[PDB]
RNA sequence: AGGAGGUAAAAAUGCCAAG
RNA sequence: GCUUGAGUCUCGUAGAGGGGGGUAGAAUUCCAGGUGUAGCGGUGAAAUGCGUAGAGAUCUGGAGGAAUACCGGUGGCGAAGGCGGCCCCCUGGACGAAGACUGACGCUCAGGUGCGAAAGCGUGGGGAGCAAACAGGAUUAGAUACCCUGGUAGUCCACGCCGUAAACGAUGUCGACUUGGAGGUUGUGCCCUUGAGGCGUGGCUUCCGGAGCUAACGCGUUAAGUCGACCGCCUGGGGAGUACGGCCGCAAGGUUAAAACUCAAAUGAAUUGACGGGGGCCCGCACAAGCGGUGGAGCAUGUGGUUUAAUUCGAUGCAACGCG
């Protein structure tokens, strides 16, 4: 969010404010409660979640790199 | 002419325009430049490119005060943040700190259900 | 195209005095096949524009290129939804060649007697920077300035 | 990966803002349990410390007062 | 590994066809 | 009689379980004022709208209503509907440890009774933000729509009513039995807590999968497996959850629930294709980058049409039309 770092400032590089939110919480709640889509899409991000943990753990067959 | 020293540039980065307003510490305005003003009807105000000379035109706005440090605020979602802020760096102004004052709710007012 | 990546052509140079860029210009001055049409308008008027420069022929000719040698130019790019101009840098072997067609057919519409009379009024006043094909330098410069918002 | 109280054991106390401080980012916003790898019974304690130590103004709500 | 974006991220219109 | 089922007590633990009352900060809008200057807003692009009566931007002060960012998690709790700031008051349930007690008190349940999202209805409040209706602007062949600018009911509170939902894990409740793996969460025992460990043992929960089952998809100790007890329900599609009648309701309607007639199907899962204004990858003068044409003119030639006694027949998107 705030930044100094107070001598050396040369360039801006706010990675700071994206550490936080920078678009997150406001390209969310720019409009649509919907009310209950957060409660689907909520869970199909945990389901390609324990997916992809289910994949990456399932790599070992040979495919000839 | 007031002439003072030191003063905080506002930025209201919106997703259609850019309004960069340079005031003093207090808060009173001394000069502005908006997206819009500097031409680009259009689409072409919400490009990174006309933020940059929105804050440009607005430097020469306030030639008559003598501001060189400036503490900048940058509020909103738009393209312009990043852009309108290296502006006003090449265009000699001392950036003593930048912050994002972007008003985020602590959930609550109801958001429009807009654009299918 | 898709695949292929090709290197260019091997031009032979002008036969009058050795240089790729006017033999790549008497081809652009070409119609039919006719190479040999076209090396006499070339020739009689770089003569009777060197006479009037002042300068020999070829340093004559080449600062007429830069008057209508462009250097950003305007591309039709769609990436999100409508598509909209994009000014793009000319790469350099493009920039005289593209240079040198905007002469060429300014010269052709000109209302004078013969063509060399025509290319040499086009090539002079292109170095005094007057003419119509400097005219196209100038409108293709204006849109790109004017859609300088897109990079 | 570390830990919190499941050995330095607590019944987490909302007046020790210096433990606290830990627990908030730079905006003062609550950092999550998968962050910092405490257990979700204490997540949810310090969650209730903070609450309450904004509220009696030992804890800033945001970074912008 | 999940997260966020990025000249960029879309959303102008675009009907019908019979045994 | 007995103690395993069921229940009680003692001790703790976790929790957006409920009801009441307080209060907190962030933001939106409005109101007032300072500064300040021509735009703001909006979109695919626009316009309506707002703005020189000085908006938008910025700063200070205020008034209001509503919702609770981060924590936050296929995390938790609840019979289900549901329930998220914090604090107090009142209150329900669950689970655990170690004992004590009652002694089959149990399970299920037609009718009955209660609870029951949202919308709606009644009376009285309240009204920031959203927003049916409605209005204006667009878009379009049209656009009673999508999009934009506004905007009333409603959303909020109290108290009644309605009693429905894709009220859904589309899976009634209760009990027993039958390989495993990785987790989450919440208790607890033991040991060297020596240190985040080690070993156990309970409750709830997510995912994968074995036997088995299944039409298949899939389910798989939280079964759709193997069984038992009781209940609800089904009997081709359409007509139709409609008409009539009853009951309920302020109403909207709900609930119970046909028939004539009509069709020879309707449907489920999966398969090979084709297609997609689905995705990924790739190619071609397909586009792009270029050059020269055609469409205009006059003729040549072929076809259609018309005409004629006959204008012989055939070829008719690409792939017929200087074609046989």
């Amino acid at each position: 969010i705030k930044v100094r770092e107070n001598e050396p400032f040369d360039v801006a590089l706010r990675r700071f404010k994206r550490s936080c939110e920078k678009a997150g919480v406001l390209a969310e709640v720019r409009r649509r409660e919907f009310y209950e889509k957060p409660t689907t899409e909520r869970k199909r991000a945990k389901a390609s979640a324990v997916k992809r943990h289910a994949k990456k753990l399932a790599r070992e067959n040979a495919r000839r790199t | 002419r007031k002439q003072v020293s030191d003063g905080v540039a506002h930025i209201h980065a919106s997703f259609n325009n850019t309004i960069v307003t340079i005031t003093d510490r207090q808060g009173n305005a001394l000069g502005w430049a908006t997206a819009g003003g500097s031409g680009f009807r259009g689409s072409r105000k919400s490009t990174p490119f006309a933020a940059q000379v929105a804050a440009e035109r607005c430097a020469d706005a306030v030639k008559e005060y003598g501001i060189k440090n400036l503490e900048v605020m940058v509020k909103g979602p738009g393209p312009g943040r990043e852009s309108t802020i290296r502006a006003l760096n090449a265009a000699g102004f001392r950036i003593t700190n930048i912050t994002d004052v972007t008003p985020i709710p602590h959930n609550g007012c109801r958001p429009p259900k807009k654009r299918r | 195209p898709r695949r292929r990546v090709i290197g260019q052509r091997k031009i032979l140079p002008d036969p009058k005095f050795g240089s790729e860029l006017l033999a790549k210009f008497v081809n652009i001055l070409m119609v039919d096949g006719k190479k040999s049409t076209a090396e006499s308008i070339v020739y009689s008027a770089l003569e009777t524009l060197a006479q009037r420069s002042g300068k020999s022929e070829l340093e004559a000719f080449e600062v007429a290129l830069e008057n209508v040698r462009p250097t950003v130019e305007v591309k039709s790019r769609r990436v999100g939804g409508s598509t909209y101009q994009v000014p793009v840098e000319v790469r350099p072997v493009r920039r005289n060649a593209l240079a040198m067609r905007w002469i060429v057919e300014a010269a052709r519409k000109r209302g004078d007697k013969s063509m060399a009379l025509r290319l040499a009024n086009e090539l002079s006043d292109a170095a005094e920077n007057k003419g119509t094909a400097v005219k196209k330098r100038e409108d293709v410069h204006r849109m790109a300035e004017a859609n300088k918002a897109f990079a | 990966f570390c830990r919190f109280t499941a050995e330095g054991v607590q019944e987490i106390d909302y007046k020790d803002i210096a433990t606290l401080k830990n627990y908030i980012t730079e905006s003062g916003k609550i950092v999550p349990s998968r962050i910092t790898g405490t257990r979700a019974k204490y997540q949810r304690q310090l969650a209730r410390a903070i609450k309450r130590a904004r509220y009696l103004s030992l804890l800033p709500y945001t970074d912008r007062h």
